């Protein structure tokens, strides 16, 4: 059905992509 | 208030001895009582007033007042406008404080990098204690060129002048004397006021007041950037009101027009450009200070990259000032000094009276009394604290003499006279060791020519035979032979006064020289070497390829000066002076053409008779200039004359008679381990080591600022076009608004303002010291080649990258690009809830705005994506990324954090109500990749062509 | 501001002023050729018959054809000039609903006169030609007592509020699958309609909220389902979407009345932020 999109799943997946990038930055300057 | 009374009643007033001073233990009893010897600094802010002095203070209080009104209006029922005003002040305020609380923590660290010393006498011994650790009782010995540590009462003056220059403000130096002259302490002679410099002479006094209870206790870049900010702010305000009135003409409820006004003003001005410039200078000043290179002002950091001439001196700067004797000439015999603990070789006899006669003069005038307990250490390595020449003479002699302390104690002095760099005499009287000949001794620090003009009979195998007409020729021959090895010869004369004319109880004077010394006896000359420092030839080679004309101003013979200059590299291999050309072809120098000679060696006395035009033509005609046996007044002469042709001169000095030279020059360089306090405080630069390899590395560091500061300006100005173009096509082309205001606040105050600091940590390129110095007048930080690159080439590519994301989302949701033109009138109409797209569907008002606000979010992400390549290509402006590398971890940190922020604002729940930011599908994160790859490819080719043919059209109009 | 800056003896702030203009024309021309290329390639991935995404078009909104500036209908039933704007909009919209325009010529078709099942005319492809659309007769609205083919709000009553549902490509609305729901029409039946009701804003407003009289196909309040799904502008030009006239007969004169018309269903959904999604609000007041 092309009338509903799986929001609240992109939110969880997107925020994971944000944490992964944010954590790598900290794990780069402290090194 | 102790000049009226005598010394004995004030010496006992503090339990002090006139000679022994205080004990090493009694100081701590009163140091812990009186406290440190320092003034009272002004009270410090608790660090929270300064934070609130930038957020709420200043001209930004109106935004805080405006922000509150919007929030209350939304509360009683607009919310967008409150967050914009709140975010502008908080982000700008918290950024202007982070870059101010960081520089302050650095600029305050230089007050303790080099301390203040004072010579104090305690328990019959002198030491260099910190100036703050001075009790109100001890005995301090002040010297010419130093500053007094506290209020003094002179008990033994030796002809010294003290320049007050602080109370009355007059630069005339008042002479000081131990005898009382006036009742008023302000015009007496016993009392020396605190915080003043003793120019000449020496004196010794008892401290009477310390700390609070004392007499005294009772940049061009920042201008050009600031001017440019005002110029671009005027355009922003002019464009803002132009589009504020125009929007109201179309009708936008007066709140959607204020949100438009903020989005135009912010998108056109660099919101933190002035903060980066200030911190970047302070970052290098700290970086320049890790290397042995200290700066007093922040303007000296701005300078020192535009330096065009360095007028250094030979002794101490280019040489260690640790000399060793290597050759001698006496009795018409050549000699070679060999030094070993066993005295091998036997190159000279050790029984003639000449050796002891020439040793009795230098061994007694050494003020350096050897430390007890160093006898186990070999006498060769026993450190001597005194004149380097007499120290080397002692080390030559001390290898022979057995008991040195007994030798020093055997004979005494009567009076000492201060030395001068121009007078070059230090007369003293020593008793003759011979008991029958009750005569005295003379000491003189003179050149061999001067002593030859002063002596008429030479000593050879015992008796003073008269000179010969061939002896002078042999003398000059040996003089040139020894001076060709880069060694300085010494002439020291000792004579015995007539017994009948000099009685056994005479008390002569020192100021008036009534001493018979002409036509005396002499033996021979001794030569010593002063090797250059390890990294001086490399620095001189670097200056040659960097367009720095280094000038050496020494104080010895022209032959030795030329030899040493050739040794270090001032006179490069392939150049010769007019005398060298004349000697090559055996022609008189007067007929030698002076245009084929690019080097000149100028006599100090010959310099006095030159006019300004002569000095100017000498400077303009030669490229490798050295100055031989010149005085610091003549050093001022060069410094004034060298910058008459638009040169940034950096002269170095340590003596008290160098202040006019250090003040006239664009950069004044002092010495941290051998410089006097007067020079250390009249200069704009202190060398923590006297290497002269730290001036060149200091020039490189000052040169690196202008590169990294240029890079951090191009990056922050590039993101201006993508933030102002959307509003241009929103009205001109009548399309739905492709960029919101908080979305602008993220591009401008976010991924552009903050990541620009990361470019200040870049390393020097491969040609940092291989290009001519920049002219501080015709070279500007922001120029037409930098505006043409940020606003015309890379800014346009970024703008198209954001616009592509704007059309992809609208096309994928129904609104194809064909029928987007002219739809703005109905798109923004709140009453049109049946707008038709290209597929025939009908949209309500709040259904289009969700799609529009999704285009705003993708525009932000696309600008961030194309700023990955913008920050990479801003790392270098001449080199390439593949030949520079990703070394600094702050730029990579910025890339990985600005992306996380972008992926958080769009995907965090609740941000669609406050910031009007909606989630975007994974397919929409790659819309700016083709344009991001274009920025990296285009700039790499541009920097590849620019390297192949220097000076071409590409470098003329794109090398920013 | 110096006069000696525009032409010394060479040129105006530069020499020959030519190698920059040539560079930017080539640079911007090449750059504009990459923007066009990427835009065109993006258009290959976009279907010509259906949108790539339809989630942003939520359950279609409900709109009334008299375009009113502040969701208000204020006029006086005495002076004719007050309601020219209100009735001229209705006439303009209904010019496509007249019988003289709905000729067949292999465009239109004589559709059912009773609410029927939704019509599936094939897949959303060009394998078939254009689609024939059900024709809508303007006489289906009518009036209880008045002129023939009247679209006017005269002294008696108020202008017929023609209620329409926003077109969504390939949308098949589902009426509620139960009985005794929030709507209570005399001719109530689940299939082939989509119930609507024009109630009052508040119990204060529901007092004398009037005799809401509906004029739809089949004489039942709703949208007949045989007109769905919409197949798009390309496939179904001149598509006549269903209408629903609502006429108010007896309302309090010189009193502002707020009317909230809903559209119940299973596909239909409402939103707290979008006041036109699924339902709509209108304020009507006649002055004495």
């Amino acid at each position: 059905d092309p009338f509903h999109y799986d929001y609240q799943t992109l939110r969880i997946g997107g925020l994971v992509f944000a944490v992964v990038l944010f954590s790598v930055g900290i794990l780069l300057i402290l090194s | 208030t102790e000049h009226k009374m005598s010394v004995e009643e004030v010496c006992r007033k503090y339990n002090t001895d006139c000679v022994q001073g205080l004990t090493h233990s009694k100081a701590q009893e009163i140091l812990a009582r009186d406290g440190p010897n320092a003034l009272t600094p002004p009270p410090t802010t608790p660090e929270w007033v300064k934070f609130c002095r930038q957020l709420f203070g200043g001209f930004s209080i109106l935004l805080w007042i405006g922000a509150i009104l919007c929030f209350l209006a939304y509360g009683i029922q607009n919310l967008y406008l409150g967050i914009v005003l709140a975010a502008v002040v908080i982000i700008t305020g918290c950024f202007s404080y982070y870059q101010e609380a960081k520089s302050s923590k650095i600029m305050e660290s230089f007050k303790n990098m080099v301390p203040q010393q004072a010579l104090v006498i305690r328990e019959g011994e002198k030491m260099q204690v910190n100036a703050e650790e001075v009790v109100v009782g001890d005995l301090v010995e002040i010297k010419g060129g130093d500053r007094v540590p506290a209020d003094l009462r002179i008990i033994s003056a030796h002809g010294c002048k003290v320049d007050n220059s602080s109370l009355t403000g007059e630069s005339e130096p008042q002479t000081r004397s131990p005898d009382c002259t006036h009742d008023n302490p302000l015009e007496t002679r016993n009392i020396t006021f605190f915080s003043t410099n003793c120019v000449e002479g020496t004196a010794r006094g008892v401290v009477v007041a310390t700390g609070d209870r004392t007499v005294m206790g009772r940049t061009p870049i920042a201008i050009e950037i600031e001017h440019f900010i005002q110029l671009i702010t005027g355009v922003a305000v002019f464009l803002g009101v132009s589009f504020f009135i125009l929007s109201l003409i179309l009708g936008y409820t007066w709140l959607e027009a204020v949100i438009f006004l903020i989005g135009i003003i912010v998108a056109n001005v660099p919101e933190g450009l002035l903060a980066t410039v200030t911190v970047c200078l302070t970052l290098t000043a700290k970086r320049m200070a890790r290397k042995n290179c200290l700066v007093k002002n922040l303007e000296a950091v701005e300078t020192l990259g535009s330096t065009s001439t360095i007028c250094s001196d030979k002794t101490g700067t280019l040489t260690q000032n640790r000399m060793t004797v290597a050759h001698m000439w006496f009795d018409n015999q050549i000699h070679e000094a060999d030094t070993t603990e066993d005295q091998s070789g036997t190159s000279f006899d050790k029984s003639s009276h000449t050796w002891v006669a020439l040793s009795h003069i230098a061994g007694l005038c050494n003020r350096a009394v050897f430390k007890g307990g160093q006898d186990n250490i070999p006498v060769l390595k026993r450190d001597v604290a005194g004149d380097a020449s007499e120290s080397a003479l002692l080390k030559c002699i001390e290898l022979s003499s057995g008991s040195v302390k007994l030798m020093r104690e055997r004979n005494k002095k009567v009076a000492e006279i201060p030395f001068n760099s121009t007078n070059k005499y230090q007369l003293s009287i020593h008793e003759t060791e011979d008991p029958n000949d009750n005569r005295y001794l003379l000491v003189m620090k003179g050149a061999p020519e001067r002593i030859l003009d002063r002596c008429s009979t030479i000593l050879l195998q015992g008796k003073e035979q008269p000179l010969d007409e061939e002896m002078k020729e042999a003398f000059q021959n040996a003089y040139l032979e020894l001076g060709g090895l880069g060694e300085r010869v010494l002439g020291f004369c000792h004579y015995y006064l007539p017994e009948e004319q000099f009685p056994k109880g005479f008390a002569f004077d020192c100021d008036d020289v009534n001493f018979t010394t002409d036509n005396l006896c002499f033996v021979g000359l001794m030569s010593m070497i002063d090797p250059p420092r390890a990294a001086v030839p490399d620095a001189v080679g670097k200056c040659r390829s960097a367009g720095i004309k280094v000038i050496m101003v020494t104080g010895d013979h022209p032959i030795t000066a030329k030899a040493i200059a050739k040794g270090v590299g001032i006179i490069s291999e392939g150049n010769e002076t007019v005398e060298d050309i004349a000697a090559r072809l055996n022609i008189p120098v007067s007929q030698v053409n002076p245009r084929d000679a690019k080097a000149c060696v100028i006599h100090g006395t010959d310099l006095k008779d030159f006019t300004s035009e002569q000095i100017d033509e000498i400077l303009q005609n030669h490229t490798e200039i050295v100055f031989a046996r010149t005085s610091p007044q003549q050093k001022l002469i060069i410094v004034e004359g060298c910058q008459r042709q638009g040169a940034i001169v950096a002269v170095t000095g340590d003596g008290v008679n160098d202040s006019p030279a250090l003040k006239k020059a664009d950069i004044g360089v002092a010495m941290g381990i051998a410089g006097s306090d007067v020079s250390k405080q009249a200069a704009d630069m202190i060398l923590l080591d006297d290497n002269f390899a730290s001036i060149v590395t200091g020039v490189e560091e000052g040169r690196l600022i202008f590169d990294n500061l240029k890079k951090s300006i191009a990056y922050t100005l590039t993101s201006n076009i993508p933030e102002i173009t959307p509003f241009l096509l929103f009205i001109m082309a009548n399309i739905p608004l492709p960029l919101g205001t908080i979305t602008i606040l993220c591009i401008d105050l976010g991924t552009d303002m903050v990541p620009a600091i990361s470019l200040a940590y870049e390393a020097a390129e491969s040609d940092i010291m291989k290009r001519q110095p920049r002219n501080p007048r015709t070279d500007k930080l922001v120029n037409e080649r930098l505006i043409s690159m940020a606003y015309g080439q890379i800014g346009m590519i970024q703008a198209l990258g954001g616009f592509f994301s704007y059309f992809v989302i609208l096309a994928e949701n129904g609104f194809l690009p064909g029928n987007l033109v002219g739809i703005r009138l109905n798109w923004d109409d709140r009453t049109v809830n049946d707008l038709e797209d290209s597929y025939g569907q009908q949209w309500t008002y709040e259904q289009r705005k969700v799609v529009e606000f999704t285009c705003h979010t993708a525009f932000f992400v696309s600008i961030v994506v194309v700023q990955w390549a913008d920050l990479i290509i801003c790392k270098t402006r001449r080199n390439s990324v593949f030949q520079q590398g990703m070394k600094n971890k702050i730029l990579i940190f910025g890339l990985f954090e600005e992306t996380a922020l972008a992926a958080f604002l769009s995907y965090c729940p609740g941000m669609d109500v406050a910031l009007r930011m909606y989630p975007l599908k994974p397919s929409w994160w790659f819309c700016a990749f083709p344009y991001s790859f274009l920025i990296f490819v285009y700039d790499e080719i541009r920097k590849l062509i620019l390297r192949r043919n220097p000076g071409g059209w590409v470098e003329k109009e794109t090398y920013y | 501001i110096w006069n000696s800056e525009k032409k010394e003896f060479l040129g105006r702030t530069g020499g020959s002023w030519f190698k920059i203009l040539l560079f930017y024309v080539i640079f911007y021309g090449c750059l504009a050729g990459i923007f066009i290329g990427t835009i065109q390639v993006m258009l290959l991935t976009i279907s010509e018959f259906k949108p790539t995404y339809q989630d942003r078009v939520a359950p279609p909104g409900l709109t009334q054809i008299p375009q009113i500036q502040k969701t208000e209908i204020s006029f006086r039933p005495n002076d004719p000039k007050s309601y020219e704007a209100y009735v001229l909009n209705i006439v303009r919209f209904l010019e496509k609903y007249k019988d003289s325009a709905q000729r067949d010529d292999m465009i239109f078709e004589d559709c059912g006169d009773v609410p029927s099942e939704p019509k599936e005319r094939g897949d959303f492809n060009h394998e078939r030609g254009e689609r024939k659309v059900c024709r809508f007769k303007l006489e289906w609205l009518g009036n209880c007592s008045g002129l023939n083919d009247e679209t006017y709000g005269y002294k008696e009553g108020k202008p017929c509020i023609i209620i329409k549902l926003n077109r969504v490509l390939g949308f098949k609305p589902k009426p509620p699958k139960n009985e005794s729901l929030e709507t209570y029409p005399v001719m109530k039946y689940n299939p082939n309609v989509l119930p609507v009701q024009c109630t009052g804003k508040r119990d204060e407003d529901k007092d004398k909220v009037g005799n809401v009289e509906y004029f739809g196909l089949g004489n039942s309040p709703g949208f007949p389902l045989q007109y769905y799904p919409y197949y798009g502008k390309l496939l179904q030009p001149k598509y006549l979407q269903p209408l629903l006239a609502v006429q108010f007969t007896n309302l309090t004169m010189d009193t502002e009345i707020r009317i909230e018309c809903k559209a119940y269903g299973e596909n239909i959904g409402y939103s707290e932020k979008d006041r036109f999604q699924g339902r709509f609000d209108v304020k009507i007041e006649v002055k004495s």
